[PDB]
């Protein structure tokens, strides 16, 4: 298990039950309800979702090996994916200053 | 956030990213140096250059650049053969420098 | 997300990359080989597995909310599911210090209230 | 572990339950109290009993007895609706007790 960090989110991590990731006035939250919301101030402010509320009481999002950003239920079923799927590798999800969630990878090198 | 360095941002002459112990140093000898609790890491270039600063690149490679120069002073890797796009270099809870790229998916800007 | 715990698993947590609960001489490791390995002896004589090592490299166990295990591959496919289902709730997986990996739930009742 | 309390198990005087700032604990004064950071619970039973002990029973109850016993000094929750089986108190990183089961899965015994 990777340590939690703040503003980002790393292949194999998952989040549930209103965890998220944040910067300055921004956040990623993965609401009770299934819904992956991004969200400013909030002068409730959502300017992303993935519009899955309701599809589950259990939902976890999860950063796979291949860049692939899934919602799932307690039945291990998907209710929301990401488009893309890359190189398997590792990847990170970051949620920026600029207000974007922006999954970058794989990894090209590191000092390690 | 100093955990992180997007393409075409720039840490300055002793300035650094940084998470919890860890920091990844762009020094004022122009050697940029990565101080952990654990195997740390050199471009060992001590003396190369003057106020010397640093880019992620649309490559993901990471280029010192010097003021008395042109031409970077060094880039790690010095060859790839990646997509040109946006990278990110992340100082992680592993206590390292991981490159990662090219952006896959995102959110619509902004 | 809640806490890690060393001794117990709440649902909805994973555990994956050689992550583990402890006590005493007794681990539960979901290894890097996509094997659940319950050992004793740091290590060494292995009490139970789950037998699916090389099934994946990105395998994740998680306890869900009617008591079930599951290991879980990269691709969200499951290896390997444990035979229980209980009530919908809250659930725990708890290394005892008899040696057995027992869950329990769902939850009947709490100080918090 | 001193975080978990099982079935048949018994807190004994002046010992307890603890979880990194909480402790769950079995007073001298036959009190049960949970001291926390987050809201805190009593059984509410000072002076009630002598060298009195907490058990969890085979419905998921609580019962707190007296040295001169014979009944519980307190059960809780009063009354459970609960299946007959092996139950789990666990202190959690909530700073809260909860109890869980019955038993749903297990490993096989050692051995």
């Amino acid at each position: 298990n990777i340590p939690r960090v703040r503003n980002v989110l790393f292949s194999s991590q998952v989040m549930y039950d209103n965890a998220q990731l944040a910067t300055r006035d921004y956040s990623l939250v993965m609401r009770d309800d299934c819904n992956l919301v991004l969200t400013k101030g909030s002068k409730t402010n959502i300017v992303w979702e993935s519009g899955t509320s309701g599809r589950g009481q259990h939902c976890f999002m999860r950063l796979g090996h291949s860049g692939e950003l899934d919602i799932t239920d307690d039945r291990l079923n998907t209710v929301f994916v990401s488009n893309t799927v890359g190189q398997e590798g590792d990847y990170v999800l970051i949620l920026q200053i600029n207000g974007q969630a922006v999954v970058y990878g794989p990894a090209v090198w590191s000092t390690a | 956030d100093n955990n992180v360095l997007l393409t075409g941002d720039v840490i300055h002459t002793d300035n650094q990213l940084s998470y919890e112990s860890a920091a990844f140093v762009m020094q004022g000898d122009c050697n940029l140096v990565l101080y952990n609790e654990a195997g740390g890491f050199q471009s060992n270039t001590h003396g190369r250059g003057v106020d010397c600063t640093l880019r992620l690149n649309n490559r993901g490679q990471l280029e010192i650049h010097s003021a008395n120069s042109n031409t970077p002073v060094w880039v790690y890797p010095r060859s790839v053969n990646t997509v040109r796009g946006n990278y990110a270099a992340t100082l992680g809870p592993d206590q390292h420098v991981t490159i990662y790229g090219p952006a896959i998916w995102s959110t619509p800007a902004a």
